[PDB]
RNA sequence: UUAGCUAGUAGGUGGGGUAACGGCUCACCUAGGCGACGAUCCCUAGCUGGUCUGAGAGGAUGACCAGCCACACUGGAACU
RNA sequence: UACCCGCAGAAGAAGCACCGGCUAACUCCGUGCCAGCAGCCGCGGUAAUACGGAGGGUGCAAGCGUUAAUCGGAAUUACUGGGCGUAAAGCGCACGCAGGCGGUUUGUUAAGUCAGAUGUGAAAUCCCCGGGCUCAACCUGGGAACUGCAUCUGAUACUGG
C-alpha cells in the first residue's frame, strides 16, 4: 500500500533521512511519488533538522496512505513546536 | 536561375563599395526596400529611391568615409537551401555589437537590437559589419 | 558538401584500427614462449634484437621483443607480454615484461629499475 | 479542439480502410535544414467513401484492427 | 606531502629570496644567491617560455608550500569563482591559515607556522584547528592559544614581524598573540613581482 | 621602452658550385605596450646580424591597432597566405592565450586577454602577418561611429 | 558486395475468446499490405537519467546510484 | 566510537621517473653499429649531454612510471568549421522522373516561424547562493537548469498553401 516514510540518503555514520511518500512494495531509497520534506538526526544547533510539507501529508493521508512510526513522531514534534 | 533576389541585393552593394560605385541600381521590392529602409536608417547608405511602376528600379545611394568603403561585410545568413530563424535569447551580437543583423520579424523587418527591445525574434537576413 | 548530400549520405568517420590486436584491449596478456631467438634490425643499425615467439592465452602467435640485457627466457617459459612495438624491427609489436612469472630483472642495474623489475639495491 | 491530422490518400482499395500519407515537415538535428517527412496511416473509413489523392481529416481512436487505429472525421479537397 | 630538503636550493632555482629562512642573516651570506644550484650552477642557459611559466608557478608552490594537485584545485577554484582568476588564486593562497599565522608573525617561516598548526597551538574563532589549508573568511579572529603562549619562537617571529612590512587587511594584537583577518587582500596589497597570468597562461594549455 | 621579442630563428641554404652556403633569418617583433606594434625579418650570415636587421626593419614600419583597455574590441579573423587566425576578446586578466609566434606579438602588442586559435599552416611568419592583418582592420567605436555618422550611444 | 518481403498475410462480416480493444482465434468474403523517407536479411547490442572529453557544437560510453525491460541449468507448458 | 586530556622523546615514517630536440633539467667514466635505447625525429663505428654506471640536477610525491582504452589536439568527415586547374578530388556529354530550389503584386490562411500562458520534462547529477562534518573530499537546503514535447491564446515580416 501506499505510505509515507523516510529515506536514507546521507553518508556513512552519519545518516540524512527524506522523508517521502512512496508505494510500500519499493525499496527504501528506491521509487517513490513526492518528497514531502526531510530529518536529520545529526543536526546542529541553529539549522532544522526537521521540514514536513504537512499539508501535502494530509492530502496523502486523505488518499489514505499511512505513516511511519518515526514520521508520526516528527508530526508529533512539529506540532508541539507550533 | 535568379534563386535569391537579397543575396543579388547584397552581392551588388558589395562589389559596387569594391568598385567605388557611387550608385548601385537593382529591380526593386517589398523587402528590398525595406532592407535598404534599415541600412539608410543604421547609416551604411546614404538614401535610397525606387522609380518606375511596372517594373521599379531601386537605386541606393553609397556612403564613403575617407575614402575607404563604410560597409566592411555583408553577408547572407538565411537561403533557400537553408532558413535560419532564431529566438528572441539567442539573437546574434554582429562585432560585439558594432554590425547589425537584418532580422525579419511578425512585426515587420528590423535589426536585431529593436528585436530584442521588442522581445520577439525571426528570420535572420543578413549580417551587416 | 552540399547540406542536401550531408543529408543524404553523412560524414562517416575512421574507425581506427589498434597496432596492439592480440591484447584484445588488455593491458597484459600471459604467453609462453615457443621460440627465443635473435634477428637483425633494419638497415640503418645492427645489433641482434632478441625476440620471442610466443603462443599467448587467447591463442595467438606472436613475436615479443626481449628488453634489457641478459635474459634467461627459455622455451616453455611462461612470461607476460604488455604492448608497445620495436621500431627498428619488421613484426615485432610487443614488449615482454621484465620481472613477471618467468622472467627476471636486470642484472646489476640500478637506474630506472621499475621499468626492468629490479628491487632496490640496498647499501 | 479534438485533435486531428490531415492528408493525402495513398490508398483505399481494401474495404472500410483507407491509406494516408500525412507528410509532416521537420527541421534537420544537425544541419538546421527543414525536411519533409511522410507519415503513413491505416485510417478506417466507412462506406468507402474516399479516392485516391483525395485530402482527408483524421482523428485518434481505438483499434479498429492490428494496424488501424485511426478514422476520419470528414473529406476536403476531394477531387484530383 | 612536503618539501622537507633544503629551502636555499630553491631559492637559488628561482634566482631570489622565497622568505623560506627567517631573515635575521642575511640570504647572500648563507647562500649563493644568485647562483643556481648543482655542478652546472653559473651557466645562465636561455630559459624558454614554458620555462618562464614553470619557474612562475614553482615559485609561488615553493613561497606558499602547496604540492602540485592542491595547487590545481586552487586554480579551478579561482577559475570557476568569478573575476581576476589569478587574483582569486593569490586570494585563496593568501587566505590559508598557515599564511596567515605568517602574516601574523606568530610564527619566523610559513613551515613553522605549519608546524604551529599541525601540533594545535592556533585557535580560530575559539576552536583549535589542526589544518594548515583551513581557509580563513574575513572578519576572523585567529589566536595563539593558552599553553603555546608561552613559547620563545612566538614572540622571536613578532620580533622579526615587527621588522617586517605591516600587511594592511589585518588587525594583529601581539599582547594577547591574536589576530583579525579582517578581509582578503588586494592583489595591491600583495607583492608585485609575481606575474599570475604566467600560471593562467600554463593551465590554459 | 619599445619592448622586442625575437620568434623564431631558421638556418636557410644555398647550393653553389663549391657546395652549400648556410645562412640565417630572424623573425622579431616589436611594440610600446600599447597598439603600436611592428614586425621585422632580417637575414644574413650570422645570427646577431640578422636579429639586428629584424629589429632595425620592426621599429619602422610599426602599425597601430586600436586597443580597448587591455583586450580586443571585436571577434576578429585574420589571413595571409597559409593561416586562417581567429582572435577573440575575452574577460579580464584570462591571460593570452594564444599560439606561438602570436603569442609574442600580441605581448608586444600590449593585449593581455585574448582567446585566439591559428587554423592552418602555423608558419609564424605567415601567421604573424594574419595577426597584424586582423589587429590592424580591427576597429573602434569611434570608426564605427564617424563612418555610419551617429554616435557610439546609438550604436551601444 | 542484403531489393524485394508477406496467405493470418492486409482489410471486412459474424462467432468464440480476454479484465479490456483487437487476426487474439476461427469460418467465410475481398486482394490486399510493407518497401528506396531503406522493407527483408545479416552482424552487434539491454535502454535511459546520466558519465568521460570538448570552448562549443559534437564524439565516445551506459561501472557504481536511481527508473524501465528481460532472464533464473537448457527447451517448454500451465496451476494456484 | 567520534572527540578531549595527559605521558615520553625527533624518536617510529620517502620514494619513482627523467635530464639530445619536442620537454623543465649536464658533466665524468666504461662502451665501441657490440652491448643496448626508443613516443617521433633519430643515437651507438674510441673523446656518446641519446647505451650502462656515478655525481649533480629537474618534475611529481605516498605515490611514481609503463601498458591498455576514450575524447581532445585533428578545421585530419569541416553543421558550427574544409576542399576539387596543376597537391586526393568535376561523371565523356546531354535529356529528364522522383527530390531540392524558385521572379513580381494583391488578398486570404496561419502550416512553418515568433511571442506568451498552462501541463510535463522522476529524483539524484551538473551549476549558483548557502548550511553541516576541526578543513577538504563528502553530506545537504533552496533555486536555476533539463536547451524538449503537447495544448491553447495571439502575431503575420518571411517561407509555404
Ligand atoms: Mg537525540
Ligand atoms: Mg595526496
Ligand atoms: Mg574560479
Ligand atoms: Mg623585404
Ligand atoms: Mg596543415
Ligand atoms: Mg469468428
Ligand atoms: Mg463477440
Ligand atoms: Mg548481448
Ligand atoms: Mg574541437
Ligand atoms: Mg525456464
Ligand atoms: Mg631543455
Ligand atoms: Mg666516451
Ligand atoms: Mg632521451
Ligand atoms: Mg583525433
Ligand atoms: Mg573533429
Ligand atoms: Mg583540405
Ligand atoms: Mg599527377
Ligand atoms: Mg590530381
Ligand atoms: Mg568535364
Ligand atoms: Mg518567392
Ligand atoms: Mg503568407
Ligand atoms: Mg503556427
Ligand atoms: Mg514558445
Ligand atoms: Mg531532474
Ligand atoms: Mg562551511
Ligand atoms: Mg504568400
Amino acid at each position: 500500500m501506499v505510505t509515507i516514510r523516510l529515506a536514507r540518503h546521507g553518508a556513512k555514520k552519519r545518516p540524512f533521512y527524506q522523508v517521502v511518500v512512496a508505494d510500500s512494495r519499493n525499496a527504501r531509497n528506491g521509487r517513490f511519488i513526492e518528497r514531502v520534506g526531510f530529518f536529520n538526526p545529526i543536526a546542529s544547533e541553529k539549522e532544522e533538522g526537521t521540514r514536513l510539507d504537512l499539508d501535502r501529508i494530509a492530502h496523502w493521508v486523505g488518499q489514505g496512505a499511512t505513516i511511519s512510526d518515526r514520521v508520526a513522531a516528527l508530526i508529533k514534534e512539529v506540532n508541539k513546536a507550533a | 536561375s535568379m534563386q535569391d533576389p537579397i543575396a543579388d541585393m547584397l552581392t551588388r552593394i558589395r562589389n559596387g563599395q569594391a568598385a567605388n560605385k557611387a550608385a548601385v541600381t537593382m529591380p526593386s521590392s517589398k523587402l528590398k526596400v525595406a532592407i535598404a529602409n534599415v541600412l539608410k536608417e543604421e547609416g551604411f547608405i546614404e538614401d535610397f529611391k525606387v522609380e518606375g511602376d511596372t517594373k521599379p528600379e531601386l537605386e541606393l545611394t553609397l556612403k564613403y568615409f575617407q575614402g575607404k568603403a563604410v560597409v566592411e561585410s555583408i553577408q547572407r545568413v538565411s537561403r533557400p537551401g537553408l532558413r535560419i530563424y532564431k529566438r528572441k535569447d539567442e539573437l546574434p551580437k554582429v562585432m560585439a555589437g558594432l554590425g547589425i543583423a537584418v532580422v525579419s520579424t511578425s512585426k515587420g523587418v528590423m535589426t536585431d537590437r529593436a528585436a530584442r527591445q521588442a522581445g520577439l525574434g525571426g528570420e535572420i537576413i543578413c549580417y551587416v559589419a | 558538401a552540399t547540406v542536401n548530400q550531408l543529408v543524404r549520405k553523412p560524414r562517416a568517420r575512421k574507425v581506427a584500427k589498434s597496432n596492439v590486436p592480440a591484447l584484445e584491449a588488455c593491458p597484459q596478456k600471459r604467453g609462453v614462449c615457443t621460440r627465443v631467438y635473435t634477428t637483425t634490425p633494419k638497415k640503418p643499425n645492427s645489433a641482434l634484437r632478441k625476440v620471442c615467439r610466443v603462443r599467448l592465452t587467447n591463442g595467438f602467435e606472436v613475436t615479443s621483443y626481449i628488453g634489457g640485457e641478459g635474459h634467461n627466457l627459455q622455451e616453455h617459459s611462461v612470461i607476460l607480454i604488455r604492448g608497445g612495438r620495436v621500431k627498428d624491427l619488421p613484426g615485432v609489436r610487443y614488449h615482454t615484461v621484465r620481472g613477471a612469472l618467468d622472467c627476471s630483472g636486470v642484472k646489476d642495474r640500478k637506474q630506472a629499475r621499475s621499468k626492468y623489475g629490479v628491487k632496490r639495491p640496498k647499501a | 479542439k479534438i485533435r486531428t491530422l490531415q492528408g493525402r490518400v495513398v490508398s483505399d482499395k481494401m474495404e472500410k480502410s483507407i491509406v494516408v500519407a500525412i507528410e509532416r515537415f521537420v527541421k534537420h538535428p544537425i544541419y538546421g535544414k527543414f525536411i519533409k517527412r511522410t507519415t503513413k496511416l491505416h485510417v478506417h473509413d466507412e462506406n468507402n467513401e474516399c479516392g485516391i489523392g483525395d485530402v482527408v481529416e483524421i482523428r485518434e481512436c481505438r483499434p479498429l484492427s492490428k494496424t488501424k487505429s485511426w478514422t476520419l472525421v470528414r473529406v476536403v479537397e476531394k477531387a484530383v | 606531502a612536503r618539501y622537507l630538503g633544503p629551502k636555499l636550493k630553491l631559492s637559488r632555482r628561482e634566482g631570489t629570496d622565497l622568505f623560506l629562512k627567517s631573515g635575521v642573516r642575511a640570504i647572500d651570506t648563507k647562500c649563493k644567491i644568485e647562483q643556481a644550484p648543482g655542478q652546472h650552477g653559473a651557466r645562465k642557459p636561455r630559459l624558454s617560455d614554458y620555462g618562464v611559466q614553470l619557474r612562475e608557478k614553482q615559485k609561488v608552490r615553493r613561497i606558499y608550500g602547496v604540492l602540485e594537485r592542491q595547487f590545481r584545485n586552487y586554480y579551478k577554484e579561482a577559475a570557476r569563482l568569478k573575476g581576476n582568476t589569478g587574483e582569486n588564486l593569490l586570494a585563496l593562497l593568501e587566505g590559508r591559515l598557515d599564511n596567515v599565522v605568517y602574516r601574523m608573525g606568530f610564527g619566523a617561516t610559513r613551515a613553522e607556522a605549519r608546524q604551529l598548526v599541525s601540533h594545535k597551538a592556533i585557535m580560530v574563532n575559539g576552536r583549535v584547528v589542526n589544518i594548515a589549508s583551513y581557509q580563513v573568511s574575513p572578519n576572523d579572529v585567529v589566536s595563539i592559544r593558552e599553553k603555546a603562549k608561552k613559547q620563545s619562537r612566538v614572540k622571536a617571529a613578532l620580533e622579526l614581524a615587527e621588522q617586517r612590512e605591516k600587511p594592511t587587511w589585518l588587525e594583529v594584537d601581539a599582547g594577547k598573540m591574536e589576530g583579525t583577518f579582517k578581509r582578503k587582500p588586494e592583489r595591491s596589497d600583495l607583492s608585485a613581482d609575481i606575474n599570475e597570468h604566467l600560471i593562467v597562461e600554463l593551465y590554459s594549455k | 621602452e619599445l619592448q622586442e621579442k625575437l620568434i623564431a630563428v631558421n638556418r636557410v641554404s644555398k647550393t653553389v658550385k663549391g657546395g652549400r652556403i648556410f645562412s640565417f633569418t630572424a623573425l622579431t617583433v616589436v611594440g610600446d605596450g600599447n597598439g603600436r606594434v611592428g614586425f621585422g625579418y632580417g637575414k644574413a650570415r650570422e645570427v646577431p646580424a640578422a636579429i639586428q636587421k629584424a629589429m632595425e626593419k620592426a621599429r619602422r614600419n610599426m602599425i597601430n591597432v586600436a586597443l580597448n583597455n587591455g583586450t580586443l574590441q571585436h571577434p576578429v579573423k585574420g589571413v595571409h597566405t597559409g593561416s586562417r587566425v581567429f582572435m577573440q576578446p575575452a574577460s579580464e586578466g584570462t591571460g593570452i592565450i594564444a599560439g606561438g609566434a602570436m603569442r609574442a606579438v600580441l605581448e608586444v602588442a600590449g593585449v593581455h586577454n585574448v582567446l585566439a586559435k591559428a587554423y592552418g599552416s602555423t608558419n609564424p611568419i605567415n601567421v604573424v602577418r594574419a595577426t597584424i592583418d586582423g589587429l590592424e582592420n580591427m576597429n573602434s567605436p569611434e570608426m564605427v561611429a564617424a563612418k555610419r555618422g551617429k554616435s557610439v550611444e546609438e550604436i551601444l
